[PDB]
């Protein structure tokens, strides 16, 4: 009804025509406002082929505001909080309206292959990060394994 | 699903089956390729053992040999413990041995001089010898890997 | 078993599979190690025996008189297991003959003992360096087969185009 529930839609419209790869996303059937993402790790990232289930819940205020995302899947990234909220620059001071669902998802992924222990939301990722690289890469890969359940 | 149609339910199910192959299949490579290192060290360990059986028959023969000529009764014993064929007492007793073969295996300053040189020489050569096994070891792990994963590569190429 | 059949397989067996291969490849290791430990030792007890040995070859060399009785030792002392094993008797006798109890020759134990160090730690960067390259092949090899079977994985040409 709303002018948030057609930008949505238009949002909806770029998933289907120029989907991006590696990435679906689509609201509940009932609520649009509410959307199922999932993410899938790009190759030569420690995070490759895993597949990563997303929340994203939207407000009468997008595509104004952004909306709020977590992880449903267990995730280890130096810049998501436990409870799956992440730390990128362009959702809390560097986010425009005309960045969609489609430019989100993938804003995110590029995170897995390219983190930021600068603004670190997660200690013990950004830390192995840099002391045991290998060790994190298996923590990592626990994650994407535990990911296709 | 067309790539062109947003992914659907089947379709994530099915990557997910095919990224979990890729990874049975990389830790199977990976356990044969264990396996491939493993039953070479069985190998190594026979044939290192049983030139040890042999070259320790060899010892014994020599210290019992030596004791028909030892002075002091120290000696006899020491001969007479290593001629048991024990596999310790011989690395516990090296030096001590070394010393006495020296000593009588031959018909002043300079005599106990030589002998001093010749324990070091026979340590070094231990050295030596275990830096000889360990590295043919190594190399032949090596050459078993490499005969490994290039058989299942070349099983890749030739499905073209 | 092939990638093309894991579609046909159940998502919740997969996981079995992983993990019946993780433990049956912890045991493998377990097992390796063993042998491994085995190995060492042996081949450390093996080394200072034949030490023993081809240190007196050469120390008794110095005294045969006959040709045949250096060279007897001298091929004894090139360290070989079986030449050793095989040239034992005779080299007894020769041990049994001559025991019945100067500069110039120090200096060629101390030539011995630098040419034997050098030797040494040639062998201990060798060892090394294969150690390394172990590491490097393993890598090398998977990456390479995981390459290939990223190639002929058709969900992974869907979903990336």
């Amino acid at each position: 009804s709303t002018p948030a529930r057609r930008r949505l839609m238009r949002d909806f419209k770029r998933m289907k025509e120029d989907a991006p790869p590696g990435v679906s996303a689509s609201p509940l059937p009932d609520n649009v406002m509410v959307w199922n993402a999932m993410i899938i790790g790009l190759a030569d990232t420690p995070y490759e082929d895993g597949t990563f289930r997303l929340l994203l819940e939207f407000d009468e205020e997008y595509p104004n505001k952004p909306p709020h995302v977590k992880f449903l899947s267990e995730m280890f990234h130096p810049n998501v909080y436990a409870n799956g909220e992440i730390c990128l620059d362009i959702l809390q001071n560097r986010w425009t309206p005309t960045y969609d669902v489609a430019s989100i998802l993938t804003s995110i992924q590029s995170l897995f292959n390219d983190p930021n222990p600068a603004s670190p939301a997660n200690v013990e990722a950004a830390t192995l990060f840099k002391d045991h690289k290998s060790q994190y890469v298996k923590r990592v890969k626990e994650t994407v394994e535990k990911s296709w359940e | 699903s067309d790539p062109s149609e947003p992914l659907t339910q089947s379709d994530v199910i099915a990557f997910q089956k095919e990224a979990l192959f890729r990874c049975i299949n990389r830790r199977r490579v990976d356990f044969e390729a264990l396996r491939k290192q493993y039953e070479l060290s069985r190998r190594e360990c026979i044939d290192v053992s049983r030139k040890l059986a042999n070259i320790m028959a060899l010892i014994v023969t020599l210290a019992r040999f030596i004791e028909t000529f030892c002075t002091d009764a120290n000696e006899k014993q020491l001969c007479r413990e290593i001629a048991q064929g024990d596999e310790t007492l011989i690395v516990q007793r090296s030096d001590s041995f070394m010393k006495l073969l020296t000593k009588y295996g031959k018909p002043s300053n300079a005599s106990d001089h030589i002998q001093e040189l010749t324990t070091e020489l026979k340590n070094l050569r231990k050295s030596k010898e275990e830096l000889f096994y360990e590295n043919s070891q190594l190399t032949e792990e090596i050459s078993a890997l490499k005969e490994y994963y290039t058989n299942i590569i070349r099983k890749y190429d030739r499905d073209e």
